[PDB]
């Protein structure tokens, strides 16, 4: 992933 | 009632680097 | 964006980033328009030429941000989608004409420095501000060239064309929905959008009132930032009684 991680609660 | 205006710009009367450019445009 | 440069802090706080969750990517742009409605373009979530259909839980919706890759805590506000409404006469199959649909978002966004809303034209505005020569702004995380990508969000400033300028640079039909703008080859200045900038805002800074206005939603161009091509956006204005209409019934 090029992307950081979201936070969890998000997803 | 307050759309767009720019906390950090419009809303603090500073104007960014190239809105003048648009400005000057408009005759 | 093309040729742009990187955008100041806070200097679009309605830009929006559609976000694929899986897998995690940049779908589109978009624009905060209220507390709880998101504009952006059509193709950016159906699209059947490149199966393109995206359901409400395949996204999220980050405001705020600057950075493209970068979770920015405690600055983006990151939103699920609540519905996706796309125009019912939205024409994907021949030229793209009504490229616009909205998001409601589950919550309300949280207003900030880094978050607030774009004002839509009314009729006035557009008849005064759409006009040959007057420039616009547009912004997005899409490439930075036609065949990369930006670290943080791009702006560039571009003039609206004459209509039949516009429709002489291509073979497809341009709708009254639609108007053009970028710089013609002999200009000395160029620039464009470019792949993922669709469905961001083409916005403009009304000098009777100091505000900034949405005119358009970035559609499609051939290409990128060509010698001869130009940047084809959705007329907000032209769609507004849609827009009236679905944020009035939900
Ligand atoms: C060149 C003609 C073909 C057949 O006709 C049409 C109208 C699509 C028909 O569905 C457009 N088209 C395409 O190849 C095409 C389609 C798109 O979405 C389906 C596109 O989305 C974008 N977005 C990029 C960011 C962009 C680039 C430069 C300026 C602007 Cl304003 C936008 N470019 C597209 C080009
Ligand atoms: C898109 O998906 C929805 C349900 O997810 C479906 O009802 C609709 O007909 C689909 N359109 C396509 C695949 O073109």
């Amino acid at each position: 992933g090029d992307f950081e991680e979201i936070p969890e609660e998000y997803l | 009632a307050d759309c767009g205006l720019r906390p950090l710009f419009e809303k603090k009367s500073l104007e960014d680097k190239t809105e003048r450019e648009l400005l000057e445009s408009y005759i | 964006i093309v040729e742009g440069s990187d955008a100041e802090i806070g200097m679009s706080p309605w830009q929006v980033m559609l976000f694929r969750k899986s897998p995690q990517e940049l779908l589109c742009g978009a624009s905060l328009i209220s507390d709880r409605w998101v504009l952006t373009a059509a193709h950016c979530l159906l699209y059947p030429p490149w199966d393109k259909n995206f359901t409400e839980n395949d996204l999220l919706v980050r405001i705020g941000k600057h950075s493209r890759t970068r979770y920015e805590r405690n600055i983006e506000k990151i939103s699920m989608l609540e519905k996706i409404y796309i125009h019912p006469r939205y024409n994907w199959r021949e030229n793209l004409d009504r490229d616009i649909a909205l998001m409601k978002l589950k919550k309300p966004v949280a207003f900030s420095d880094y978050i607030h809303p774009v004002c839509l034209p009314d009729r006035e505005t557009a008849a005064s501000l759409l006009q040959a020569g007057y420039k616009g702004r547009v912004t997005g995380w899409g490439n930075l060239k036609e065949t990369g990508q930006p670290s943080v969000l791009q702006v560039v400033n571009l003039p609206i064309v004459e209509r039949p300028v516009c429709k002489d640079s291509t073979r497809i039909r341009i709708t009254d929905n639609m108007f053009c703008a970028g710089y013609k080859p002999d200009e000395g200045k160029r620039g464009d959008a470019c792949e993922g900038d669709s469905g961001g805002p083409f916005v403009m800074k009304s000098p009777f009132n100091n505000r900034w206005y949405q005119m358009g939603i970035v559609s499609w161009g051939e290409g990128c930032d060509r010698d001869g091509k130009y940047g084809f956006y959705t007329h907000v204005f032209r769609l507004k009684k849609w827009i009236q209409k679905v944020i009035d019934q939900f």
